[PDB]
């Protein structure tokens, strides 16, 4: 009588023995960080930024964000076997990113070590895939330092909590349960994980479905960027930035088709692999789109304040693209960015408004190089790398002057979770309350006014920790205040 | 459509 | 089966038969003390959650083994089987009556005994027939919910539709919008206006009759029982067909048999067989318990009255309006038709036995049967439906699969040392096998109600990848246990045995359990006779028990697939692991006394007990660090302290006119002892509820302080601060504190009276459930101001404290609500189980005629009466929350029978 | 690998 | 049923259920195949059969020398068959090929579906004629009905 | 070559039934197993474990019931390549193979 | 019937072909039977036909 029952589909853990389990395991990596760095996960903080307010639509699931509802925001979010969302979610996806990398680091780490590869490519080759599980571990901790500590510039907090940063954890442990690291624990462990990759990886890229060496200079100098250092920004940025050129369209449907495509947009450089069967899900958050036989209606929950609409030339490429003037029919304008890829649909004919999970395009590293190179005081090439960039959108900038890196930047970053960052570095508070919604949409886009302030320098820009990690864990520090 | 108003999820199924 | 030791409760057939609903538990709550049974939902197809003697554990089940005819089956399968040929129930509550079962024999065991044959001249050949209604149980929701026009003029007071507009600018906007969205479908372009009115500010759609309608349940079986020199046969069919109330359709039919036959083939042996199944359709309304605009429950006290969802002709429309939607929006009935779904089970219990009896005293006994269930079920997505987001249709087929084995068999020795030294000594061995299987298969593109098969569709993007799940456990078990009885007065029972899981790893699957016990008849050694007191019996327990209901493979530490491209597999770490997992080890002392008075027309049986749980199986919430979700261990520990009383006698029995009552009643106080890591308290986030060490299962929330009259703002108490209480309108997670209210209520009773006037005879059961609390989700919606103004809302927001009107105690619009005491509310009832007329035809009417020799007609109620302050639908759905209810359903119901 | 040749069917 | 002397009332009924579940593996790494890509074929089955069919008969006789015997009856036929299957190929490894784990684009495939039912009805009569025990003679007249035809 | 597809292979059964009744009422009941191991090297079998139950009783001078149950969990594979000609199969197989 | 199935030319739209020729009269085969015959007991009954 053997009574030992095993589960079907599953196989024990054990150590890399070969090559090809290493591989795959590598490939269970990307997977994750795919429904990980994901546009749904982002949505959230760009939906506290100052940009929006909220439809009659809506049934209070973007209305904690927009009108921030602190009473809802403290303990918001799912990270169950049934919803993986919000708040909660969020740190949730990139812990187990950040544990899931960890034990792929450590034992490819050993395998090399027990000379259990069988020759010389092998081992050369795992030496890079581990370069790679570096750069996701930065990822995946930084991502949780982006929410979950403060600012410098934060006024009122929790007594320990202005200098700490997340729970860091370098190795395998599901049982561990410890403490914050401080700050600057958190930042050298991933500026190091970074360098140590840009190390060992390749100087041009292998697929843009994989960790590269421009990915991680890029990923750095964004993480540079937030954290004042504009000077080693500017380097990081250099590194990369001239090894993807910007979409050429004639007019915004030669735009449309070229960025809207995860294939063929140039300035992607590094994507996860998604297919109509596998990797692609839908992010009708910010736009509220749903299919009609061949056509695509929209009902947001949320939509642009004017001034956002206010922002783009009306020749911009990107007014009809990023924002898209299809609220109600043609009265107003939301966030259109995550739309489509058509690559993806089932049938040609009928839209069904999948995407991909994108992790960099160039743009960025224009955006990150200019407003740099204002800082640094280095006009010249801060001048052309963003009359670049507005040009090739067929809206190109008159003067160069950070007042306008702001606004190009807040127009070509849309929807991607960068406004409540950049609102919290240039020292913009929140102006919800005051800012004229759009006249098309009167009756359905109206004033709804914040259940709390959130002036420069208020703690709930930066989000408390998930209620389940403070409460099996007395050793850590909340973020929020009594 | 839904409304995730708030779901005190039930703890004691 | 079970013993003199234990606490043991016996429900007879009439308790169990002809019960409007599939959930044959609940024909029970409020019967049994100590037993706490409790439906959550009033879909057809929902079972109870029983739970004997409190909750056994913060993270296994507390289900108790469900028997029937000496194998574990579930309920699901015995929802299957015709109740009207169960003999009687009989729960065994404690460890010396559960000594002989495993699994999870520490959440007791409830054994149903079908019915085998009566060995009379002539067999006994009887039908029942009856058919009946259910209803919803409570309207008082919606007495003061907003009419239409009364939230127009709320939402437009309060901003939401625009700072500069009256209501008509509104009313005609949205109007307008219906019209054009109309407008657009040639199926409705022009019936808008004609017979499609889905805007309508001058009358109120009657949201409840949208949502819910009366349904019908109907009942009959045959059964053939007799008998003669060793054989005895019950053989029956049946039908039973009980229909979802609510119009999100469920329904749960089955058509029945069952032969249950035994015989004594010769002085040394007796074989028998009791075999049944049924072919079964049963289908859930999987939206209620959930929050979607304008369904269930909360869809009948959400949508605005200002939407109609129904026709010119009263009836339901295929689709209603809301203001800003892409898409009218499907209606109940018209989304079924265009979802399909179906499925059947059919269910087959194969049980035989044989009795070889070789000497005298000695009884080898081998048992063993199957449990097969294979269940097929279909599902649509209607092609070429103008209100769905394409034309293009998909189909789903799946397939399950359950076999269940169990074997069985036993020596026992019974003899007697002396003339004042009865022992009777019984061992044996059990394997219980269980192997589970589910196949699933899913095609789209089709463009034809007719060209649907699954190997028709759409073959590139639109492809998709199977369904496929297995499982399987299995438990081998030795067990023994002995009865030593002294003189006709004193009574041992001793007991040891050893259980061992699948579910757990190789070197931590055995565990043994003991058990000791004595019953005394106090009464039959120190008082001979005694002219007022018939019956004086005192029992005694100690022993211990396994728990190993949980997960089957929660120990491995496994790898699972996660394809990153589609030209080779990627592999994620999937589980944590605990390779020490094992048993949970349960103990229970248990004093007991039973009495009968007058002459035994007057009896009563009170207990005390002591229910521990160590090496409890809590499956330990994990830090999101960990990047995981959980990981069963066997940590911490709890206490289940209680009694339980219940009496019955006969208050006229006056030859031709009898009367008769009988009531039970158990508290039971919960105590934690253990947590995990030391902690002392480990609240469960966004559930309100804590468990903390010195008490039990509680809820945890903000104490609510009403509203500042000066400000209108809400306010709370501050824990701990005082003046010479503090409230603030500062609301904060930290503001939190333990309530002295448990989840799980401590009072679990019922009572049942009952007269009968030569033939006419009226029952009433009775069943409380006090100390119960409840988080009534619902309104925490349907009373703020500060969001969800597409909602109706109660009309107490009509005294939103403003400048002009203070003196109110609802507070100022535009501050969301927490989750406070304020939705804490008490869901203790009573209820009113059954009401059952009967009225058995005269004797002497069937005396001519050799054919048919009896009849009785009754009319019966379930569910009538409900006394609770609940401020919510049903009382009883729901645990710690209560979200868009599926209420528990009442039904009124007329039947007949007929005797050969 | 079948061998064709001939196939006379039943 | 036996009502008075002479008749035979006969009810009979029964079902025929088969449910029938079959797996067939491609096993992978296997060195003498063409790919070492696994695949899995997992198929259900179900044919269920009911019929019922219920008779009255009546045997009298007319004298010592004349035997009579009618009766006729009723039958409904019914067959319900149905069959389901999937498959799924790409695996790489023996325990890891549950038919939901596998690759996903040019490697999935069309389910397998096929549903048959068929019925009759028909009415019966069968006559029973004896005389003085040694000429004996049968008649009977029927009418059947199929689905199988328009 | 014969060797190389063609097999002795094995033929298993067992039953017990317990018949009797006395009365107006009649049982006869059995368990039973097969197990038909295909000779052909390429798999092929039948194996059953069956169960029936048969009753009839005599309730009164009119009426009379009975029942016969039957079950069976089965389990049958075939040689799925004979009576086509595959080049190193069957019986075609055993006289084709060079040897 | 005179039928139709599902023959789909590409993966964006449906197809349709002809599947069956047909019958509309087709019906039940009507067979007929002639028997004559004879049995026989011989002896004591130890020997038949
Ligand atoms: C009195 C009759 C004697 C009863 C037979 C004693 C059976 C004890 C065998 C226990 C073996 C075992 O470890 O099975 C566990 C295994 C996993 O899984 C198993 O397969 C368990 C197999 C159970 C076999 C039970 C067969 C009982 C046969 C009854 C005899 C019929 C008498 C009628 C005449
Ligand atoms: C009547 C006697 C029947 C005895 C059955 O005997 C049973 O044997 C099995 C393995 O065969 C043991 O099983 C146990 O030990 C064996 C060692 O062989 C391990 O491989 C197995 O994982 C573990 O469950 C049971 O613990 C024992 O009870
Ligand atoms: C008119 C008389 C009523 C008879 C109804 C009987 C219905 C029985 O259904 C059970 C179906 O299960 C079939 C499996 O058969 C098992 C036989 O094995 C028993 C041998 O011991
Ligand atoms: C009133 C008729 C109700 C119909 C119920 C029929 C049950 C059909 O189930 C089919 C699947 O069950 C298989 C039975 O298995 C046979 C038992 O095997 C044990 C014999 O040794
Ligand atoms: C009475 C009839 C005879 C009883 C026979 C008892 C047989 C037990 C044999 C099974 C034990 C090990 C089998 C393999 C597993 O484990």
């Amino acid at each position: 009588c053997e009574l030992d029952r095993d589960p079907e589909g599953k196989d024990f853990q054990q150590p890399y023995t070969s090559f090809v389990q290493t591989k795959q395991n590598r490939d269970g990596l990307y997977a994750l960080l795919r429904n990980t760095e994901n546009p749904r996960m982002h949505f959230y903080q760009e939906l506290q930024s100052d940009m929006y307010c909220t439809t009659i639509t809506d049934g209070n699931s973007l209305a904690p964000f927009v009108n921030w509802d602190l009473g809802i925001l403290n303990d918001h979010g799912r990270a169950d076997e049934d919803e993986v969302s919000g708040i909660a979610g969020y740190y949730f996806v990139y812990n187990r990113l950040n544990q899931q990398a960890n034990a792929f680091v450590n034992n490819t780490e050993a395998a090399l070590q027990n000379q259990v590869y069988k020759n010389s490519t092998e081992i050369a080759n795992a030496k890079s895939f581990l370069a790679e599980g570096k750069v996701l571990q930065a990822l995946a901790i930084w991502r949780l330092m982006d929410r979950f500590s403060f600012h410098e510039s934060v006024t009122e907090v929790n007594s320990g909590a202005k200098d700490l940063g997340v729970i860091l954890l370098k190795e395998y442990n599901p049982g561990y349960i410890g403490p914050r690291a401080t700050k600057a624990q958190c930042y050298d462990y991933i500026l190091s994980r970074l360098s140590e990759a840009i190390e060992v990886l390749p100087e041009n890229r292998e697929s843009v479905l994989y960790v590269s060496r421009d990915y991680a200079y890029a990923l750095r100098a964004r993480i540079y960027l937030a954290l004042g250092e504009y000077g080693k920004a500017a380097a990081d940025a250099k590194m990369v930035v001239d090894k993807y050129p910007l979409i050429g369209a004639a007019d915004a449907s030669e735009f449309e088709n070229i960025y809207r495509s995860d294939a063929n947009n140039p300035e992607i450089i590094f994507r996860g692999f998604a297919s109509a069967t596998l990797g692609s899900f839908t992010a009708t958050t910010l736009n509220g789109a749903a299919p009609a036989g061949k056509d695509i209606k929209y009902n947001p929950s949320a939509v642009p304040f004017q001034w956002v609409v206010d922002l783009y030339e009306n020749e911009d490429f990107r007014k009809s693209v990023y924002i898209a003037k299809v609220v109600k029919k043609d009265k107003g304008y939301l966030v259109n960015k995550f739309l489509e890829d058509k690559a993806y649909r089932d049938v040609q004919d009928k839209p069904n408004l999948k995407v991909g999970a994108r992790y960099f395009s160039v743009a960025e590293v224009y955006l990150i190089l200019v407003e740099s190179a204002l800082q640094t005081g280095d006009t010249p090439t801060a001048e052309k790398y963003l009359k670049a960039l507005s040009k090739a959108r067929g809206a190109e900038v008159s003067v160069v002057n950070m007042e306008a890196l702001q606004a190009e930047r807040t127009r070509e970053l849309i929807g991607e979770g960068s406004r409540l960052r950049d609102m919290v570095r240039w020292s913009i508070p929140n102006n919800h309350d005051a800012f004229e919604t759009q006249p098309g949409l009167e009756g359905f886009a109206n004033t709804t006014p914040l259940k709390a302030q959130a002036p420069v320098g208020f703690y709930a820009y930066t989000w408390e920790f998930p209620q389940r990690d403070r409460q099996t864990n007395p050793q850590l520090i909340k973020n929020w205040p009594i | 459509a839904s409304t995730t108003g708030a779901n005190s999820q039930r703890g004691s199924g | 089966l079970s013993t003199v030791s234990g606490s043991v409760a016996k429900v007879s057939s009439e308790k169990l038969a002809e019960k409007p609903v599939a959930n044959i538990m609940d024909a029970l709550q409020g019967q049994v003390a100590g037993m706490q049974v409790m439906t959550t939902s009033g879909d057809p197809t929902a079972v109870a959650s029983v739970e004997i003697h409190g909750t056994g554990s913060l993270g296994a089940s507390s289900a108790p083994l469900y028997i029937v005819d000496g194998m574990q089956t579930s309920l699901d399968v015995v929802a299957t089987m015709n109740p009207n040929d169960f003999e009687s129930m009989s729960v065994l509550k404690d460890a010396s009556a559960t000594s002989i079962y495993g699994a999870r024999a520490a959440n007791g065991v409830v054994f149903i005994q079908t019915k085998k044959g009566k060995m009379s001249e002539r067999g006994r050949i009887t039908f029942n027939a009856s058919y009946g209604i259910s209803q919803i149980l409570n309207t008082k929701p919606l007495d003061n919910m907003m009419t239409g026009d009364e939230l127009l003029d709320f939402q437009v007071k309060a901003g939401f539709w625009g700072n500069n507009q009256t209501v008509q600018k509104v009313k005609d906007m949205i109007l307008a919008g219906a019209e054009d969205l109309y407008g657009n479908y040639d199926s409705l372009k022009d019936e808008y206006g004609k017979t499609l009115f889905p805007v309508d500010f001058n009358h109120d759609a009657d949201w409840l009759k949208a949502l819910f309608k009366t349904a019908p349940t109907s009942q009959g079986d045959i059964s053939f029982s007799g008998g003669s020199q060793g054989t005895s046969y019950y053989a029956s069919i049946g039908y039973f067909d009980q229909e979802g109330m609510a119009r999100e359709p469920a329904n749960f039919k089955r058509y029945s048999g069952r032969l249950n036959f035994e015989s004594r083939i010769n002085e040394w042996l007796k074989v028998g067989a009791n075999l049944s199944g049924a072919i079964a359709n049963r289908r859930s309304a999987d939206y209620f318990g959930k929050y979607y605009m304008g369904s269930g429950t909360f869809g009948v006290l959400t949508m605005p009255r200002y939407y109609n969802p129904f026709d010119v002709n009263g009836d339901l429309a295929d689709v209603y309006y809301m203001y800003g939607a892409t898409r009218p929006s499907m209606t109940e009935p018209y989304f079924a038709k265009m979802r399909p779904f179906s499925s059947e089970s059919h269910q087959a219990n194969v049980n035989g036995f044989a009795q070889i009896t070789p000497i005298k005293g000695l009884t080898l006994k081998a048992q063993a049967g199957v449990d097969i269930t294979n269940t097929r079920t279909s599902s649509k997505r209607m092609p070429n439906n103008p209100y769905d987001s394409t034309p293009l249709g998909e189909r789903r087929e799946r397939a399950y699969r359950d076999v269940s084995k169990s074997f069985t068999n036993t020596a026992e020795y019974k003899f007697s040392i002396d003339e004042k030294h009865d022992l009777t000594a019984l061992m044996g061995h059990e394997y219980i096998e269980y192997e589970g299987d589910v196949i699933g298969a899913s095609s789209k593109g089709f463009e034809s109600d007719k060209l649907m098969l699954l190997s028709q569709g759409k073959t590139g993007n639109s492809l998709s990848l199977p369904e496929h799940r297995v499982a399987e456990y299995a438990y081998l078990s030795f067990f023994s246990r002995f009865n030593y009885g002294f003189d006709k007065w004193m009574y041992i029972d001793f007991s040891v045995r050893n259980d061992q899981s699948s579910r757990f790893g190789s070197n931590n699957r055995s565990a043994w359990f003991y058990s000791v016990g004595g019953m005394f008849d106090i009464y039959n050694k120190f008082i001979q006779e005694s002219n007022w007191l018939s019956d004086l019996r005192l029992k005694m327990s100690y022993g211990t028990t396994g728990n190993s209901e949980i997960g089957n493979y929660n120990h491995q530490a496994l790898v699972t697939v996660n394809n990153y491209t589609e030209d080779a597999m990627g592999l994620s770490i999937s589980t944590a692991g605990n390779p020490d997992l094992s048993w949970e080890k349960q103990s229970q002392f248990n004093f007991g006394l039973a009495a009968g008075a007058f002459n035994n027309r007057l009896s009563a049986e009170v207990d005390f007990y002591v229910r521990t749980t160590n090496d409890m199986l809590i499956d330990v919430p994990m830090p999101y660090i960990s990047g995981f979700f959980s990981q069963y261990q066997n940590v911490g520990s709890m206490k289940n302290t209680g009694v339980d009383l219940s009496l019955k006698g006969t208050i006229y029995q006056n030859k031709d006119w009898n009367v008769y009552a009988s009531a039970n009643f158990n508290y039971n106080r919960q105590e934690i002892t253990k947590l995990f890591f030391g902690l002392n308290k480990y609240m469960l986030p966004n559930t309100g509820t804590i468990w903390e060490i010195g008490y039990p299962n509680s809820f945890y929330m903000a104490e609510y302080a009403g509203i500042d009259k000066k400000t209108g703002k809400q306010l709370w108490y501050v824990p701990g601060q005082v003046d010479a209480k503090v409230t603030t309108s500062q609301y904060s997670a930290d503001l939190e504190t333990r309530i002295d209210k448990s989840v799980t209520p401590p009072i679990t009773g019922g009572f049942s009276l009952g007269a009968s006037w030569k033939g006419l005879s009226l029952d009433a059961d009775f069943a409380y459930i006090v100390g119960k609390w409840m988080i009534n989700n619902d309104r925490y919606f349907t009373e703020n101001g500060g969001g969800l103004m597409q909602l109706n809302k109660d009309k107490m927001l009509l005294n939103a404290w403003t400048e002009d009107n203070k003196e109110t105690d609802v507070p100022k619009l535009g501050q969301s609500p927490q989750f406070d005491t304020h939705l804490l509310e008490n869901a203790s009832f009573l209820r009113l189980k059954n009401l059952k007329l009967t009225y058995v035809l005269p004797n002497s009417l069937f005396a001519g005629q050799n054919v048919i020799g009896g009849a009785r007609v009754y009319l019966m109620a379930r569910n009538l009466l409900t006394v609770t302050k609940y401020k919510g639908f049903d009382p009883e759905a729901g645990g710690n929350v209560g979200k868009n209810q599926y209420p528990n359903s009442k039904q009124y119901v007329a039947g007949i029978q007929l005797s050969f | 690998a079948s061998t064709t040749g001939a196939n006379s069917q039943r």
